[PDB]
RNA sequence: ACGGAAGGGCACCACCAGGAGUGGAGCCUGCGGCUUAAUUUGACUCAACACGGGGAAACUCACCAGGUCCAGACACAAUAAGGAUUGACAGAUUGAGAGCUCUUUCUUGAUUUUGUGGGUGGUGGUGCAUGGCCGUUCUUAGUUGGUGGAGUGAUUUGUCUGCUUAAUUGCGAUAACGAACGAGACCUUAACCUACUAAAUAGUGGUGCUAGCAUUUGCUGGUUAUCCACUUCUUAGAGGGACUAUCGGUUUCAAGCCGAUGGAAGUUUGAGGCAAUAACAGGUCUGUGAUGCCCUUAGACGUUCUGGGCCGCACGCGCGCUACACUGACGGAGCCAGCGAGUCUAACCUUGGCCGAGAGGUCUUGGUAAUCUUGUGAAACUCCGUCGUGCUGGGGAUAGAGCAUUGUAAUUAUUGCUCUUCAACGAGGAAUUCCUAGUAAGCGCAAGUCAUCAGCUUGCGUUGAUUACGUCCCUGCCCUUUGUACACACC
């Protein structure tokens, strides 16, 4: 920034000190998927899942 | 990275269950504290994951927190194939 | 366990190290303000100065859980040690913390630097403090980097009223163009003081007396 | 009906010397608030635990060292009491910061 | 050396003006005075003010002082 | 802002008056130089050179000779379920029991491969792109604003000739008056407390119980609780205490300064911690997962593994260590500190008992600690001898041989031990550093570093002088006056 602008800044930053308060004032007083995953894969540990026979000679 | 897809579903299903990973900054360490992984798959499976953005990834003091995002819920919905409205901790625990 | 006590103080010093460290990662913009740790019975207690509680809720109580969980897995803790508490801090334009985080925030969303540290102090004094100063040292759309201080009001420098009541804090902003560091500086009021010395050794107050109306012969009163 | 005499022994310990002897002397004065019998606390030799360093980050300049330093104050009560009342003493006058520890023990 | 402060020499002015129906050549009760009268939020500064007080106030009994 | 212009001050990083030295010697150690496959590098007046906590056997590690691995997220595309891709026994090969590579041919299943974009790691570059941090100016005393006076104004007075302080510290003069940051206050530590609160994790007195010598009562110990009592010593909480007090010299009889007395203490009580505004292209991208930009990214400047190197030696320089002896070496013997620190998912501090000349081994033990190591029985030092001024028995370099300890590893010899070998150095040129009281210097610890290694440092106590209490001559820096064509400010 420079001088010859600087009372704008201020006035600006002012606002933006006053916006603020605004907001800190709006905040003063303003305005289930069970099943899980153990017990997921444990409701579900019923089998019929698998297979393995072999091992030859 | 190239690792067997068991390891990968150890992975993947863990974090599926806790939301939360956590991992320090040191490979080479065998064997992840719970899951039953090199550390170093774990930490890259989980790099794979956030940098497709299903996960978020912290550090500080050479500790990698991992955050699982809702999107991730999606996908990592599809990749364990339960049905919707599945699992993760997203229920208030027992009381507590 | 088993530890001796000098080594359990400075552990657990360090355990709050760590602990603020990774919160102020975590918590950045959800005005994150600092924590506190309390050994009890059955828990420990983990307590979060914010200004944005309704976030560090999340979708009823999921983030916070998150949390609890990570702080949680990650020191080896037994499910239940460990609690966690989300708790509105008490004027943030009184925390140095909070207001670095906000002016870093301000120039990461491309506001005028003189606009935003004019801005911060401004609020920051409002918010009725003694005084106030922000620092900015680095590079801003030049190249040879440069310096700014923007202080309001009343502050003192030396002694130990450093630590009674002045508030400093470092923030490294980093941008397109390279970075920058925010130091603030709060001074609150010694009045208020509520709990330790209300106000400066400097001061030495003298209680006005009284128009006396003397004279008067002698004389005796009876009850 | 429970009750009955345990030579107790409590060892506070801290860095903070405000709460520190606030619950101290708390515990001494609310103890004795009801007769028990006691020896008041016991103050241990203040520990500085110093730490000495370059202030510089890299090497340059004038060797100019600091010392930081943390202070542990470390304290003793010794009550005879029964059950209850210690497990009460315990359970409350908790302080964030000031570390508390119940011992029993005679050997 | 023991030149005294601002601040003492500035309070101990403000003392003399508005107690002297009190006080006396004497350290002691004046500092004990000034603990009576004046919120000093040290004892060392109070002892300084208390004592240069003292000595203002020996060396007003023997003629004016400027101020 | 600056002067190679004038007048003032301040200061042992300045003299004076002295002390202990360094500078000469041997070694220790950093820097240069040279040497080198490499001998990784930042830093070069105060403010680089026992500095990067920089005491490198591996590691550290950045260098050199060599060997693996991808830990190249992600997108599109290409390959391809007739197999995209992974692994490997022995052999050949390699330093290597690396399936690195090849011989041969089982395996594995869509996790990879190739390619593009896009990423990432990097002790690679840039401290002349930055943050932060640090050092310097500074052993400094400076900065500002309200009402008022001067000037169209930028601005000036306040903020000053003198005096006085360590101090823009005060007094005083006075168009200025009354303030605020900084100094001071404050905080921390060493000093005082037969005053308060106490304590088998501190200690005292008495009593039990018991040994020795006297014996007449006594003198000198033992007994982690045999009881009772206490708080002088020890410990740490709240307080008190000094405010240069009282008197008196001296000065604008102002600030103050000097001297006596008292006092735990009268040099800011001694020593520190903090410490405003402003500047430097001071140092740090070799602390950071602090960072812009550039460079590198698979025959890697990523990473890991083996070996070597930072220690290499005609020589120049800086910090040091040990000495030239008789206020001494040796050998007996006397024998006294304070700051510390110590083992959980482990082997740290270690008494004690044996074994050995020693170093050390071995068998147990206390201690997470005011409780055990430990009274840290430290060293100068004190005492009685031996040597007798002779490169001597001062001095311990260089070196051969043997035993141990740390460690996966000790060769270029980590350290410790024993025997022998017995250098230079006979007080040190020109020059030059530090210092004013429990300070100097002499003396040893503990801590950091640390598996092993202090000739280093940070602190600590032990013994304890000489000489000032001044100045502006050398130097360094502040301050006014003055000049200026500088203001990116004499680079």
């Amino acid at each position: 920034g420079d001088d010859k602008k600087e009372l704008s800044a201020e006035k600006e930053a002012q606002a933006d000190a006053a916006a603020e308060i605004a907001e800190d004032a709006a905040e003063a007083e303003d305005a289930a998927k069970k099943v899980e995953l153990d017990a997921e894969r444990i409701e579900t540990a019923e089998k019929e899942a698998y297979v393995p026979a072999t091992k030859v000679k | 990275m190239l690792m067997p897809k068991e390891d990968r579903n150890k992975i993947h299903q863990y974090l599926f269950q806790e939301g939360v990973v956590v991992a320090k900054k040191d490979f080479n360490q065998a064997k992840h504290e719970e899951i039953d992984t090199k550390n170093l798959y774990v930490i890259k499976a989980l790099q794979s994951l956030t940098s497709k953005g299903y996960v978020k990834t912290q550090f500080s003091w050479q500790y990698y927190y991992y955050t699982l995002t809702e999107e991730g819920v999606e996908y990592l919905r599809e990749y364990l194939n339960l049905p919707e409205h599945i699992v993760p901790g997203t229920y208030i625990q027992e009381r507590n | 366990a088993l530890i001796s006590k000098k080594r359990k103080l400075v552990a657990d010093g360090v355990f709050y190290a760590e602990l603020n460290e990774f919160f102020t990662r975590e918590l950045a913009e959800e005005g994150y303000s600092g924590v506190e740790v309390r050994v009890t019975p059955t828990k420990t207690e983990v307590i979060i100065r914010a200004t944005r509680t309704q976030d560090v809720l999340g979708e009823n109580g999921r983030r916070i859980n998150e949390l609890t969980l990570l702080v949680q897995k990650r020191f080896k803790y037994a499910p239940g040690t460990i609690v966690l508490y989300a708790e509105r801090v008490q004027d943030r334009g009184l925390s140095a913390v909070a207001q670095a985080e906000s002016m870093k925030f301000k120039l990461l969303n491309g506001l005028a630097i003189r606009r935003a540290a004019y801005g911060v102090v401004r609020y920051v004094m409002e918010s009725g403090a003694k005084g106030c100063e922000v620092v900015v040292s680095g590079k801003l759309r030049a190249a040879r980097a440069k310096a700014m201080k923007f202080a309001d009001g009343f502050l003192i420098h030396s002694g130990q009223p450093v630590n009674d009541f002045i508030d400093t804090a470092t923030r490294h902003v980093l941008m397109r163009q390279g970075v920058l560091g925010i130091k603030v500086k709060i001074m609150r009021d010694p009045a208020k003081s509520r709990t330790g010395p209300k106000a400066l050794p400097d001061a030495v107050t003298i209680i006005e007396p009284k128009e006396e109306e003397p004279i008067l012969a002698p004389s005796v009163k009876d009850y | 009906q429970q009750q009955q005499i345990i030579k107790i022994r409590i060892t506070l310990t801290s860095t903070k010397v405000k709460q520190l002897e606030n619950v101290s002397s708390n515990i001494v004065k609310n103890a004795e608030q009801h007769n028990l019998v006691k020896k008041g606390p016991v103050r241990l030799p203040t520990k500085v635990l110093k730490i000495s360093t370059r202030k510089t980050p890299n090497g340059e300049g004038s060797k100019t060292w600091e010392t930081y330093e943390m202070r542990i104050h470390k304290r003793y009560i010794d009550l005879e009491a029964p059950v209850q009342i210690v497990k009460r003493i315990t359970q409350i006058t908790i302080e964030p910061g000031v570390d508390v520890e119940v011992v029993v023990a005679s050997n | 050396g023991r030149v005294r402060t601002k601040t003492v020499k500035r309070a101990s002015k403000a003392l003399i003006e508005r107690y002297y129906p009190k006080l006396t050549l004497d350290f002691q009760t004046n500092k004990r005075l000034c603990d009576e009268i004046a919120t000093i939020q040290s004892k060392r500064l109070r002892n300084k003010i208390a004592g240069y007080t003292t000595h203002l106030m020996k060396r007003i009994q023997k003629g004016p002082v400027r101020g």
